[PDB]
RNA sequence: GCCCGUCGCUAGUACCGAUUGAAUGGCUUAGUGAGGCCUCAGGAUCUGCUAGCGGAGAAUUUGGACAAACUUGGUCAUUUAGAGGAACUAAAAGUCGUAACAAGGUUUCCGUAGGUGAACCUGCGGAAGGAUCAUU
RNA sequence: ACCCACUCGGCACCUUACGAGAAAUCAAAGUCUUUGGGUUCUGGGGGGAGUAUGGUCGCAAGGCUGAAACUUAAAGGAAUUG
RNA sequence: UAUCUGGUUGAUCCUGCCAGUAGUCAUAUGCUUGUCUCAAAGAUUAAGCCAUGCAUGUCUAAGUAUAAGCAAUACAGUGAAACUGCGAAUGGCUCAUUAAAUCAGUUAUCGUUUAUUUGAUAGUUCCCUACAUGGUAUAACUGUGGUAAUUCUAGAGCUAAUACAUGCUUAAAAUCUCAGAUGUAUUUAUUAGAUUGAUGAUUCAUAAUAACUUUUCGAAUCGCAUGGCCUUGUGCUGGCGAUGGUUCAUUCAAAUUUCUGCCCUAUCAACUUUCGAUGGUAGGAUAGUGGCCUACCAUGGUUUCAACGGGUAACGGGGAAUAAGGGUUCGAUUCCGGAGAGGGAGCCUGAGAAACGGCUACCACAUCCAAGGAAGGCAGCAGGCGCGCAAAUUACCCAAUCCUAAUUCAGGGAGGUAGUGACAAUAAAUAACGAUACAUGUAAUUGGAAUGAGUACAAUGUAAAUACCUUAACGAGGAACAAUUGGAGGGCAAGUCUGGUGCCAGCAGCCGCGGUAAUUCCAGCUCCAAUAGCGUAUAUUAAAGUUGUUGCAGUUAAAAAGCUCGUAGUUGAACUUUGGGCCCGGUUGCAACGGGGCCUUUCUUUUACUUUGAAAAAAUUAGAGUGUUCAAAGCAGGCGUAUUGCUCGAAUAUAUUAGCAUGGAAUAAUAGAAUAGGACG
RNA sequence: CUCUUAAGGUAGCCAAAUGCCUCGUCAUCUAAUUAGUGACGCGCAUGAAUGGAUUAACGAGAUUCCCACUGUCCCUAUCUA
RNA sequence: UCUAAGGGUCGACGAUCAACUU
């Protein structure tokens, strides 16, 4: 099958190795996953030492966590905007870590109505300790007003078979705003 | 090579098990167990070998599977169980306990000791870790793990191990000035105070010990062995004391027989 | 397999095959000591040459250097222990001047001859062959034994070979059966 | 005395050589491509909870990557056939002359060029290893 | 210009060799078995053979590089007496 | 353990090779072969092809027993079959591939997986069974069969689990959220992890927060004893264990990995880079790092200090032969590492295989067949064919060495034992001693002893033997119980001997000998050499200072480039703290030699070198000890007795390349302050 | 060794678009070859600017073989204007 | 059906405009 060995992959001063020692089990790789979008699919990968990894074809759901007030919803994700390594996987919605995607919002907008009740995008007195400071950003909360929050996976999806991920944030929002803003 | 072997070929065992050559092709694979492969010594080398108990190796497993020999307080009817530095091998038949301690040429001396001893056993500290739930653990030369240790209890530290209830009753810290006991290299089996110790950070840590007599070898801390302090060691030491005679005092003390 | 058994060749055959000088000598040593062949000979100078080079390996190191003293004590010992070395010569450099007759000398086939147990050394070759001379309470039958120079003492027959106690022997009973006959009855 | 080469006979060893020669083996473009593996499906029949609905699921099946193998072509290597050509060596007291060794009867030799049955001859420059260490 | 003396550098020469060498001879071919100042190139018995082949340079003639099979007990150097 | 000799000439001195000579665990072959110990052995050529038989199975008390299997009030014991578990990835073989690959020494994992062993570790589980859930389950077994054939299986009826799939009981303690959640495992994000643990170093160990999971674990298991208290019942409790199980550590491992080191070749000088070559980002994949793969991007990476290519009758090393020193050559092969199982490729299971005494396919072979089909892989052990110059028995056994399993028991062509065997190695029979004659020796002149070569009661040995050791009886007289293999011109020890042949036959490594005078051929006699061995062939080593670093030669013997420049390489003038004095203290014999410390203006560049130390498996080598009868060997053994046992050992040295630590600071290189951007507090 | 010429065809080349004999002989090409090619050469009657030999490239030039391709053929049939 | 690269004008970017070739 596929082989990770450096056996062949011509050594660094351009010579053609000769073969020795037939492929080994321990030198093999797989085929990619290539998650895709909905109804989950997750089959399990027996590894070397007994274990188990777990390849998501079609995943539906993600776990994103906000990172700045770190609540970690569980959400829906609609679909893949953007993608460092290839544009290909935008267009095929092809599931994969460090994937730019956009995420359902409606759980963060209700744990933000249910912890600030600040009216974020459209026991008496938590809100009161939550106080006046509670203004996000002015980058992701106008993406509450289309219900589409943009987030990064970071999990690995052939691997783990879960799709979490983070939500895009400051910086890193304004750099892969202008990534969009371009490309789009 | 497709697995693990299971096969000890003599003249590829460990030469300090003072293996006969033309025996057979084999050796006593030690099996996995507390020490190592090569810094052990199986219950079948020690029975057969080092006090004759036995004549062969089905005689061995027949003196152990009744129960006789027991290493470090439990019963180890396993043929090639991995005895090592600081075992103690008792037999109630024949009531009698040794210690596993290194000869000054570098085997494992016959070494008895009495029970009021043998009760317990020394470890060097190998590593501190926290384990899960934040539980703080010693783990010792013979691969035991020990709870919530002293936490004054540092790496390459000597602990009294109780043997019956497997904890720490008092611990040695490595310094200079302290008895140890050398388990490898050029100088296995010899007995000093540490002088000094070189850190060489990344590399290897070295250790400058004096033994009784004043000569003055460097070793590898790798395989030195606090054993307590000079003149009080916390276990017995076998019939040399690691002195290390040179070839022409030690004829000199063979030829003194006559 | 198991262990491989060491083994190593005990002579060397001269360089030169036909020297008639080294043939003559070999053949005097052979007559005086009642060799069987120029092998004994050459396995004899081939331990004087071992002996040769060690005691030259040694007597190139410093004087009291620990290798020296220990190596070269310990041939010296087993030197004079064989009675090839004197006892006025420990030295290792009379190590060096020895000679083949020094060894040729503590052959059992040349002590028996020297102690009177034999009429020559062809006398006592057959005779050691033939189990009649033991060493302590030991038959030996090899002619090289090298004498401990304690067996010297001790080398008499055995209470076996009937020239030294209980049996009679061999053709001396046919011979007595016969003369039985010879008597006439 | 010693000696050189052509030519002629015999034997051996290599070389060139039409034959787009032959055979074997390695690598390889392209084409086809078994098989398992991953994957899109598929649903015999096998029982369960109530025609509603799930679970296990064989054949088959889509697309992939891994790819043996074969065909064709290319290339490399190693053996090998060959009319004929051209050498070398050995043996042979064959033929022709006598080139060298004496100033070897034209001193020899080097480089180069041309010529001639053959050794060789001749021109030009060089050397003495010359037959001259020598003309105040 | 010449003479005398000295000097540096050069082409050489004469005598003697401590020394070197197989010798012829050599002030280097010496300071080498008492063997090491630095460094480049070349040779490994005589032929086959500077041949065949391949490469490269050349207009060509040829140059540079350069085998093998096979064969042989000498070939060769200096000197001595005829 | 530092050696030469014959051959060019009429003679000489050289060069120089040929020839001789010696060794080879180095192979073949010829002749010969009595004894004991040891034991290589189908590597070379064909990793060629293989008939046949065996080489991997395994059960305790402790997984499952209604064998219609045995035997003396549910089985109480044994126990075929079978399911389950574990193993079959070790071993053993071979050297085909393989030249920075393997491998060796040395590193790293803060870059990962790890069955097993060992140690530690789990009060948190529920959205009408727990005094114990199901078949949705089946085997073995019973009965019906197909095929010629396979370790082929269909159909029907049961039947269990430590197989399969589910599923509760443990309060108390315990804080956060707005009554619930809070064990662990997975995934993500954030926080602490200080100066509150560790490391040289971390985004480490670990903990916390918020969540997340095609549910992970949190025993529905088994044996032997049954004990204590008691509401005396189906009470409550309580042992020693076995097996299992999460995580961590440990061990056996694995996989990658640092540095340095491989033979010949330039009639291989450029190679790699579209088609990954070197790097960057991101991802995928992996156990994990990594161009391992993909996408985008950059244009890199190696090289005369030999890349790349070609050859190897190349597996690497430990080691072996030879060896004054230096070296040369070899290493298929007893140990370590690698690779392969006809050639490739792919993969299942499993902790671990890209496994081949596992599977799948193709190619080449090739078995059987009832022609439909089916089954293969000796480079395991024997054995056959073929190839060749070239290599053993289709033997016995688990007793030893160890290995495997559920395991004290079974299994093991692993291994051991024997058979063949002049591979090689060790020891060493073929005679010894008298008398008589003759001049210490000569003669088929004679006498008494000695013994094993054999043979063989027993007994030891052995798993059962064989043999060896030990021995009853036998078994020496041309002791026929008869030693050979090569030679006698030189080298080179030994014949102008006799007969034969006559430049023939032949010998002769070389020089030569043979042509009617042969010391050289064929023989006889005699003699020489080595000897149960000796010769021959090939290879290699020494000889060879004829490969030369030590250590060659180059005017004429072979060899100085036609000449100069010139890059790499090699090499490169001198100079910087010397010299006084005072001490302490070593080792050897007041002396000698070696230090360390103070004064005398004086108390962290980069390398090489060298000292010391650790390292460099064992075997092997050198070597200490040790009467294996000596010896090769082996690591044994020794010391006393009527014990109811005491004791010494299995050292030491060396591998000097690379890395590591340390002392020195000569030698050799390197850097300092010059437009001062210098030093000092 | 002869006769003989102004000189006696040299270097090359050849059964050649130049060779009668002749379909020369040998080899190769094929099942079979008066063809083609490579050799040989006492060559009726080759040969040196009446230019000799050779030549990369070029050619609606002459020729042989091979692959592809086909109704040229085996063996003809059919359709359209 | 898309993706990428290759431009003009104007004031490290912004605004505007434009044609095909790969
Ligand atoms: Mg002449
Ligand atoms: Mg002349
Ligand atoms: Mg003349
Ligand atoms: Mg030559
Ligand atoms: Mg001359
Ligand atoms: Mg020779
Ligand atoms: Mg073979
Ligand atoms: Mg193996
Ligand atoms: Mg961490
Ligand atoms: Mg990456
Ligand atoms: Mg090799
Ligand atoms: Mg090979
Ligand atoms: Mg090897
Ligand atoms: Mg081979
Ligand atoms: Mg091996
Ligand atoms: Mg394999
Ligand atoms: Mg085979
Ligand atoms: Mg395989
Ligand atoms: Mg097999
Ligand atoms: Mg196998
Ligand atoms: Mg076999
Ligand atoms: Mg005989
Ligand atoms: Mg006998
Ligand atoms: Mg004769
Ligand atoms: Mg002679
Ligand atoms: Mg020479
Ligand atoms: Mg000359
Ligand atoms: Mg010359
Ligand atoms: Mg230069
Ligand atoms: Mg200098
Ligand atoms: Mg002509
Ligand atoms: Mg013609
Ligand atoms: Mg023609
Ligand atoms: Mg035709
Ligand atoms: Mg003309
Ligand atoms: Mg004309
Ligand atoms: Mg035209």
């Amino acid at each position: 099958g596929i082989s990770r060995d450096s056996r062949h992959k011509r050594s660094a001063t351009g010579a053609k190795r000769a073969q020795f020692r037939k492929k080994r089990k321990f030198e093999l790789g797989r085929q990619p996953a290539n998650t895709k979008i909905g109804a989950k699919r997750i089959h399990s990968v027996r590894t070397r030492g007994g274990n188990k990894k777990y390849r998501a074809l079609r995943i539906e759901t993600g776990n994103f966590s906000w990172a700045s007030e770190g609540i970690s919803k569980k959400t829906r994700i609609a679909g893949v905007v953007y993608h460092p390594s290839n544009n290909e996987l935008v267009r095929t919605n092809t599931l994969t870590k460090a994937a730019i995607v956009q995420i359902d919002a409606t759980p963060f907008r209700q744990w933000f109505e249910a912890h600030y009740g600040q009216t974020l995008g459209k026991a008496e007195r938590k809100w009161a300790a939550r106080a006046a400071s509670a203004k996000i950003e002015s980058s992701v909360e106008s993406q509450f007003s289309a219900g589409r929050l943009y987030a990064c996976i970071s999990s690995r999806p052939g691997q783990s078979g879960r799709c979490d991920g983070y939500i895009l944030e400051g910086e890193e929002l304004a750099f892969y705003l202008r990534r969009l803003t371009a490309k789009k | 090579a497709r697995g693990p072997k299971k096969h000890l070929k003599r003249l590829a065992a460990p030469h300090h098990w003072l293996l006969d050559k033309l025996s057979g092709c084999y050796a006593p694979r030690p099996s996995a167990g507390p020490h190592k492969l090569r810094e052990s010594l199986p219950l079948i080398v020690f029975l057969r070998n080092r006090l004759k108990y036995a004549l062969n190796g089905r005689e061995v497993k027949a003196i152990l599977m009744q129960r006789h020999v027991k290493v470090d307080g439990k019963v180890r009817t396993d043929t090639t169980y991995p005895a090592g530095f600081m075992d103690v091998i008792t037999l109630d038949a024949t009531n009698e306990n040794f210690r596993l301690v290194y000869d000054v040429k570098g085997r494992f001396a016959v070494h008895r000791i009495t029970d009021e001893e043998a009760s317990y056993k020394l470890g060097k500290v190998k590593k501190v870790q926290l384990g899960k739930k934040g539980v703080p653990y010693v783990v010792t030369h013979d691969g035991r793990t020990i709870r919530y240790p002293d936490p004054n209890i540092k790496v390459n530290d000597t602990v009294k191990i109780d043997l019956a209830s497997g904890k720490i009753t008092d611990f040695i810290k490595f310094d200079a000035g302290k008895l140890v006991y050398v388990t490898g290299g050029r100088n296995l089996g010899r007995i000093g105070t540490i002088v000094h110790k070189e850190r060489h950070d990344g590399g290897f840590d070295l250790v400058h010990i004096k033994d009784s007599l004043d000569n003055t070898f460097v070793t590898r801390l790798n395989n030195v062995f606090v054993i307590g302090e000079q003149g009080k060691p916390y276990i017995s030491l076998p019939k040399g004391k690691g002195i290390k005679l040179s070839i022409a005092e030690e004829r000199d003390r063979r030829r003194a027989q006559q | 397999p198991r262990a491989p058994r060491t083994y190593s060749k005990t002579y060397s055959t001269p360089k030169r095959p036909y020297e008639s000088s080294r043939l003559d000598a070999e053949l005097k040593l052979a007559g005086e000591f009642g060799l069987k062949n120029k092998k004994e000979i050459y396995r004899i100078s081939f331990q004087l040459s071992k002996i040769r080079r060690a005691a030259r390996d040694l007597l190139t190191r410093d004087e009291k250097d620990p290798k020296r003293l220990f190596e070269g004590n310990a041939l010296i010992r087993r030197l004079v222990r064989v009675g090839v070395l004197s006892e006025d010569k420990k030295k290792l450099d009379y190590v060096l001047a020895l000679k083949v007759e020094d060894f040729l000398e503590r052959r059992l086939q040349t002590q028996v001859y020297k102690l009177g147990l034999a009429k020559s050394v062809h006398h006592a070759r057959v005779l050691i062959t033939q189990r009649h001379i033991a060493v302590g309470k030991q038959i030996v039958n090899i002619p090289s034994f090298m004498v401990r120079l304690d067996s010297e003492k001790h080398i008499d027959f055995a209470p076996t070979s009937p020239f030294g106690g209980a049996r009679p022997g061999r053709v001396a009973r046919r011979n007595a059966a016969r003369k039985a006959e010879a008597s006439g009855e």
